[PDB]
């Protein structure tokens, strides 16, 4: 289509790039805490959770 | 309202055992004689033993290389020769046969044509890989730490 | 129970040895005996 | 002066002196639905940005 | 959406007889028939072909599993 | 005055069921939709008895289901309600989607995205209780999902030594599978209760996909009449496999308790569940597997922006019906095939097939609508 | 008319209000570095040669 | 678009917590009906657990629940958390009651008389869970119940071999305990939505008596962050209870299985149930003595119809707030009275003060507003 194509569309994309890897890097680094992602957890290994 | 409140209720039903020192853990005897695979009821499905003779290492390196087509062969995983243990799994579906029948010394599979051999390898389709070795060290002389 | 409180874990099986107990039906036998199992409860002490 | 104007000097002059500030407000009747006063002030920050 | 106030219409009448005024059944394997055998003249050149290409699968499929065998 | 009208709980029912504006030309295909009621709450009461006599353990698994249907009194009648009652389900699920398709009532957007929702929760509480009693299909039936389920690329491994317990089959392994397995039924509940809230925004469509304000009537009478007269012949059919044919739908080879040393002469699931075992049994691979049953679907939630043409329903489109007969008769092929062994002639019809499914959604049916458009100068 | 030191984080961070919901996550740092440091050596310390690994050097001699 | 006011679900959310009219001089006693609300959903979530390792038979109920204590993992933090939540939601009902008994919010008449259906059906929950662990209390409180539940004149021996499954005490006995106390939680959760749902159509009462509409806030955030407060509060205290002391509220005698043979020492309620115990002991009879149990709680019904003063709350009435803590320091003597043996002070004492829980309620209340409204001539 084109009733969304246009220069303004990716305008405000470009404006929410920086709200969108922080949509996604917070979820990605929230889908660790929930579920003890342990081949993540020493990512970095001062979260020693695990006793 | 995150941390412990989430994160800690796993156990109850989880990687935690709640038996503990269980079977992973026991004294494992000579709880089946030389030649059979008996069933155990624990890590779920029977962990089969088995006393290893002196002359089915040769029917383990007799054969060659080429179209057993997972190499995984059985000087890696079990560290002695005269021992092996196995899982009751097959890799595609499940299932594993009734003791001591096949055509060279393994175990046949009667759903559509497999035989699995004794220390875990395949002859046949559709099954794709090896068999599940299990999780183990061999710490003692003679009381059986498998995990 | 008692081990990571008062025993260790050896030190433990060896007071389980020092009583055998009455285990259950097997073929070419009957219910049995053996040494404690580290698994089993203190032994009781009156028939019923 | 005017023609220094561009979307990016109008994008930091507003930030500077409306974005989480206390604003002075007055009314005049019938104005029993004018919003709480702690309700505007949290009208001043954003949800997304 | 409540029922004054879902369109406008103007010079249309209706009439209708009570309940109690009425035969249950006026005309029943009278219309009943010839009717049905209007609306299934319409919808069967729709809906049948697809069925009789399962059919001819089903009858060529569980024929070529069966002298897969004995020769 | 009128207490039907002024008082704070007779407003709700009054709004909702008895002064509600409905069309005149509502169809019986129209009346799935109190069916599905009707089998989720059976489904609640019988599945609420069986859960105070069971016991989730895989060496009384087995031995706690046929107590019940020898030794507690009226135990045989509420178990063969509860494993009949759930084939009534998904008929009445397949007839109710397959309308809403048809007659293109997946224009309100909020309805039709909680639906799919539904009908992916459907199927999975159904796929945890035939794991429950514990024979040789509740056993390989188990291992082939799981096993399925170790190939996502990074957290495989991880969810499926979490569903057993820890381990392999023990008796903390359906402590976990029967948890879900009560608990997802009442969360179907709540998402029917908004289901039926964003319909109540807009009315019901109707055969011909023509707005109908000028003709409504009340709900009561006229629907309350016609939808009871309907569940008592539902009743009727139900009971007719209850009573004289109980065992009828199901597989004689879940009566063999579990057994990994035994063997299974073949792999058959329930009926309708069929129709997605041979889309993947089509896949050489095993993230291709898994990918390509979730998608079937997930496809249901492009249909609104997969619609190019004029009209709403089908009923005045005549080759847009040739095409969705098409497809029914595809799914009866990918059900007859998936309850097959894996030889020749059904492996080259398994795949033909699974391949019609995505091409008649996808590409066949949005231009054939514009086709249509064509032909009658829009 | 110098004033005290409150207005840290008013302007960078906790201003476009990403961090002031961000800080539960982001914000959930070190501190469990922090309180081991606390509660658990407090436990040990009230509790002085009582504990199974207080004693427990004696019986582990091999 | 406010989507806040035109989505279909947004609108009901913002309606009833975001944008609700609420009064602006609201004390802390008005904290205790979300406190209620937590402490359900609390006792649901952790029965929930407890209901999957407990086994209902006579011969093992009481070895299952030493074996989640003992056995499997956050067992017994989750047990203890049960038996101390439940004191914690009799402590803030009856906070709850008597707070809007000193205030007059009985005079909201459809609120009022839905909590006094609310009041029987927590009461007769925590007797049934009671007596599911089986110990010497849960024996000698099920049959202290169940023979005064034979003086029932006509129908009373029919009910009370119905309960225990038609024998006397066996496997299949508390099976019908343990469904009634399941079922029970989830209806009281219905009942307190239609409870708030007449609520709505007033709005809130407060300390004065006196209607506020010219005074209101918005509940959004002013007592958004006042309920929150006081619900970590609340959180507090029963920890404090579940880690430092879990077995001060309880009796040691329950941890003595059942035995018709041995004896217990004393017989002892919980000491919720010790006011009323003690005015059933005070009745030589065992009609007379089920009746004025019953009827202690149905005089609360009666609360609208005797109020005879021209003001509506007890703050400007300093004759009327005497006469309100006779009546709780008649209360506290009522449960002294219940954990005590049966001789001679503790028996004239018991019968003088339940002479006195109904003569203030019924005689000197309605009398001493009376007297009240003439020396204010009016
Ligand atoms: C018994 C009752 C059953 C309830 C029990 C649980 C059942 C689960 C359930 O309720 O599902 C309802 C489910 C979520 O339930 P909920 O979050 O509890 O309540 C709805 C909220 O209003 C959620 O907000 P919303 O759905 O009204 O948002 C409208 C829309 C647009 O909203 C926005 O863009 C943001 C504008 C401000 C919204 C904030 C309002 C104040 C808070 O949403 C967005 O695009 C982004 C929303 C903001 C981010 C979402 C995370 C925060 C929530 O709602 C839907 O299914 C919506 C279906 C629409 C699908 C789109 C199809 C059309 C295109
Ligand atoms: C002065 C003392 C206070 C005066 C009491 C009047 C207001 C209190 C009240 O509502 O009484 C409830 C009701 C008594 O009122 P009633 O029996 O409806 O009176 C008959 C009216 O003539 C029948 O007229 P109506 O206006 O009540 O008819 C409408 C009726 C019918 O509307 C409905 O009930 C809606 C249908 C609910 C069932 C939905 C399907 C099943 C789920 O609505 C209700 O009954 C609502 C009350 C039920 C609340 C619980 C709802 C269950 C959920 O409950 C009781 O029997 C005991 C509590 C009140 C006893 C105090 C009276 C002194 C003795
Ligand atoms: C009532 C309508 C009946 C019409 C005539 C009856 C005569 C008897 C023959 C039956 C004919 C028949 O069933 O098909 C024709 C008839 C024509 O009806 P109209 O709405 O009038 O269309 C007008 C187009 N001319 O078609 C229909 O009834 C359409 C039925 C709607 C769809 C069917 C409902 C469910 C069907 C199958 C479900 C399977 C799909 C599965 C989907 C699940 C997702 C994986
Ligand atoms: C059975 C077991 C019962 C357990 C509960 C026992 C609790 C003991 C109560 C002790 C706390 C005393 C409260 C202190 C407040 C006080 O006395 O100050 C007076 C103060 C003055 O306030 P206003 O009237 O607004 O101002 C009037 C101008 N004169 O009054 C109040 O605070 C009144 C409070 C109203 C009562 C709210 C809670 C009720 C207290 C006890 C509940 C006991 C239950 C009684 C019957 C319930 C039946 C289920
Ligand atoms: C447990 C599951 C479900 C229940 C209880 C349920 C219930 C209902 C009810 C009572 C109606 C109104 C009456 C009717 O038209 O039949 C309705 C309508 C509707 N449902 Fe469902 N439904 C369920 C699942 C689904 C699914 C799986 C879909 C689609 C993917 C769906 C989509 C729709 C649509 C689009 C309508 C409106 C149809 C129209 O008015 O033409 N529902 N539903
Ligand atoms: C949408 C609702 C439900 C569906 C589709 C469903 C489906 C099934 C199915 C297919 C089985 C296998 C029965 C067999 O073939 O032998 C089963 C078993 C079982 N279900 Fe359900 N169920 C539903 C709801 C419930 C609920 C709500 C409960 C409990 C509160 C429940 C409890 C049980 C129990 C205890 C079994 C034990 C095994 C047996 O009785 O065969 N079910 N369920
Ligand atoms: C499980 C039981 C209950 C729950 C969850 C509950 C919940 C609530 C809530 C949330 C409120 C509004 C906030 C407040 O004023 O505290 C309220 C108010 C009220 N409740 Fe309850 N309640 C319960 C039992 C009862 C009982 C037993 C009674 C009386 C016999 C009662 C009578 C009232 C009254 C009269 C009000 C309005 C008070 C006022 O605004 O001054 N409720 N309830
Ligand atoms: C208003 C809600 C509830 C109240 C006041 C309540 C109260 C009680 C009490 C006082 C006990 C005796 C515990 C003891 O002293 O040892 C008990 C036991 C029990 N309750 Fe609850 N209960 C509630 C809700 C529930 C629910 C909803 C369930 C199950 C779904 C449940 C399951 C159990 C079980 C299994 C036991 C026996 C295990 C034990 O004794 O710890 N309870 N309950
Ligand atoms: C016997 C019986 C009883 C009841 C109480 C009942 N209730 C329904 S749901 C009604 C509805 C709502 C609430 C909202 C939007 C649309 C519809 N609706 N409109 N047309 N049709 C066929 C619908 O179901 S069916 C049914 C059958
Ligand atoms: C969304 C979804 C989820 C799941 C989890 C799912 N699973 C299947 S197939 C399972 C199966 C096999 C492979 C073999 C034997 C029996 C069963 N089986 N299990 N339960 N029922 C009723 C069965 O027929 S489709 C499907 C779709
Ligand atoms: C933290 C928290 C969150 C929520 C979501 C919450 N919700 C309530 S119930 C609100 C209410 C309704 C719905 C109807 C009528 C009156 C009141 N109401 N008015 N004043 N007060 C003190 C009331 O509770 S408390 C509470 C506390
Ligand atoms: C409305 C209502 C209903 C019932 C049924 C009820 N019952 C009692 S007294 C029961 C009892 C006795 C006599 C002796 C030992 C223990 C217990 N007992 N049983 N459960 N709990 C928590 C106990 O303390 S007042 C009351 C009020
Ligand atoms: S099914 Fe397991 S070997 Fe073929």
């Amino acid at each position: 289509l084109s009733r969304f194509l246009g220069p303004r569309y990716r305008e405000l994309a470009r404006n929410w790039i920086p709200t969108a890897s922080m949509w996604g890097a917070v979820g990605a680094v929230g889908l660790v805490w929930a579920t003890d992602w342990r081949l993540i957890l020493d990512w970095v290994p001062y979260i020693n959770g695990k006793f | 309202a995150a941390k412990n409140a989430v994160s800690q209720f796993v156990s109850s039903m989880s990687a935690s055992a709640d038996v503990l020192a269980m079977s992973k853990i026991e004294i494992k005897l000579s709880d089946i004689p030389e030649g059979k695979n008996m069933a155990f009821k624990w890590r779920g499905k029977p962990l089969f033993v088995r006393h290893r003779t002196k002359k089915e290492i040769d029917q383990e390196a007799a054969v060659e290389v080429s179209q057993l087509r997972d190499p995984q062969h059985d000087l890696e995983r079990v560290k002695k020769p005269e021992w092996v243990i196995l899982i009751g799994v097959c890799t595609h579906l499940g299932c594993v046969p009734i003791a001591n029948a096949g055509d060279f010394g393994g175990y046949y599979c009667p759903c559509h044509g497999s035989h699995y051999d004794a220390s875990g390898r395949i002859r046949k389709g559709p099954a794709p890989l090896n068999l599940e070795v299990p999780t183990y060290e061999f710490t003692s002389d003679d009381l059986v730490i498998v995990g | 129970h008692l081990v990571g409180v008062c025993y260790t874990e050896e030190e433990a099986k060896a007071l389980a040895e020092e009583v055998e107990v009455q285990d259950g039906p097997n073929e070419d036998g009957e219910m049995f005996m053996r040494p404690g199992k580290l698994s089993d409860y203190f032994p009781k002490p009156y028939p019923n | 002066r005017i023609a220094e104007v561009d979307a990016s000097v109008v994008r930091e002059v507003c930030s500077k002196y409306f974005y989480d500030q206390c604003p002075a407000v007055a009314g005049l009747g019938p104005i029993e639905q004018l919003p709480d006063y702690n309700r505007i002030r949290s009208g001043m920050f954003w949800l997304r940005f | 959406r409540e029922f004054g106030h879902l369109t406008r219409m103007r010079h249309v009448i209706t009439y209708s007889l009570s309940p109690f005024e009425q035969r249950a059944f006026p005309h029943y394997f009278t219309k009943g028939i010839p009717n049905v055998l209007r609306r299934t003249r319409a919808c069967i050149l729709r809906v049948a072909p697809p069925f009789v290409v399962f059919y001819l699968v089903y009858t060529w499929g569980t024929q070529e599993f069966e002298k897969s065998k004995r020769k | 005055t009128n207490i039907r009208k002024s008082h704070p709980l007779m407003k709700i029912i009054n709004n909702a069921f008895i002064d509600l504006p409905a069309p005149s030309n509502i169809s019986s295909w129209w009346n799935f939709g109190s069916l599905l009621g009707i089998c989720l709450i059976l489904q609640i009461l019988t599945g609420l008895f069986l859960a105070m006599h069971y016991t989730s353990d895989t060496t009384t698994a087995f031995s706690s289901v046929t107590h019940i249907c020898r030794d507690v009194n009226y135990g045989w009648v509420i178990r063969y309600l509860h494993a009949n009652g759930a084939s009534m389900f998904f008929i009445c699920l397949f007839i109710h989607v397959g309308r809403g398709l048809y007659y293109g009532s997946y224009m309100f957007l909020e309805t039709w995205n909680i639906g799919v929702v539904l009908l992916f929760t459907v199927m999975a509480t159904a796929f945890m209780g035939y794991v429950l009693p514990w024979g040789q299909m509740s056993f390989w039936g188990a291992t082939v999902i799981t096993n399925l389920l170790s190939a996502i690329p990074y957290i495989g491994t991880d969810l499926v030594e979490w569903i057993w317990g820890g381990f392999s089959v023990d008796k903390a392994t359906l402590t976990r599978f029967f948890a879900f397995h009560f608990i997802l039924p009442f969360i179907i509940t709540a998402l029917a209760a908004v289901h039926l809230l964003f319909l109540h925004e807009t009315g019901s469509n109707n055969p011909t996909g023509i707005s109908s304000d000028m003709d409504k009537i009340p709900f009561h009478p006229y629907y309350t009449i016609k939808d009871i007269l309907g569940a008592l012949f539902m009743m009727l059919i139900l009971l007719i496999l209850v009573l004289f044919s109980p065992d009828l739908l199901g597989d004689p080879d879940n009566y063999t308790p579990a057994n990994p040393l035994n063997t299974p002469p073949h792999i058959k699931p329930e009926w309708y569940f069929l129709f997605a075992y041979a889309i993947l049994r089509s896949i050489p691979n095993k993230l291709g597997g898994v990918l390509a049953l979730v998608a079937s679907i997930l496809i249901l939630i492009l249909m609104p922006m997969l619609h190019t043409s004029k009209q709403r329903s089908m009923m005045f489109r005549p080759l847009s019906q040739c095409l969705f007969w098409m497809l029914v008769a595809d799914l009866i092929t990918l059900t007859w095939i998936g309850g097959q062994p894996v030889e020749h002639p059904f492996i080259i019809i398994g795949q033909l097939a699974s391949i019609l499914y995505f091409l008649i959604i996808l590409v066949l049916m949005p231009i054939t609508s514009i086709i249509e458009n064509n032909l009658l100068k829009w | 008319a110098a004033p005290t030191l409150t207005a840290r984080l008013y302007s960078l961070l906790f201003r476009r209000t990403s961090t002031f919901a961000l800080t539960i996550a982001v914000g959930a740092l070190f501190f469990e570095r922090a309180f081991d440091q606390g509660a658990d050596a407090i436990y040990e310390h009230i509790n002085q040669g009582k504990l199974w690994k207080h004693i427990k050097h004696k019986y582990e001699n091999k």
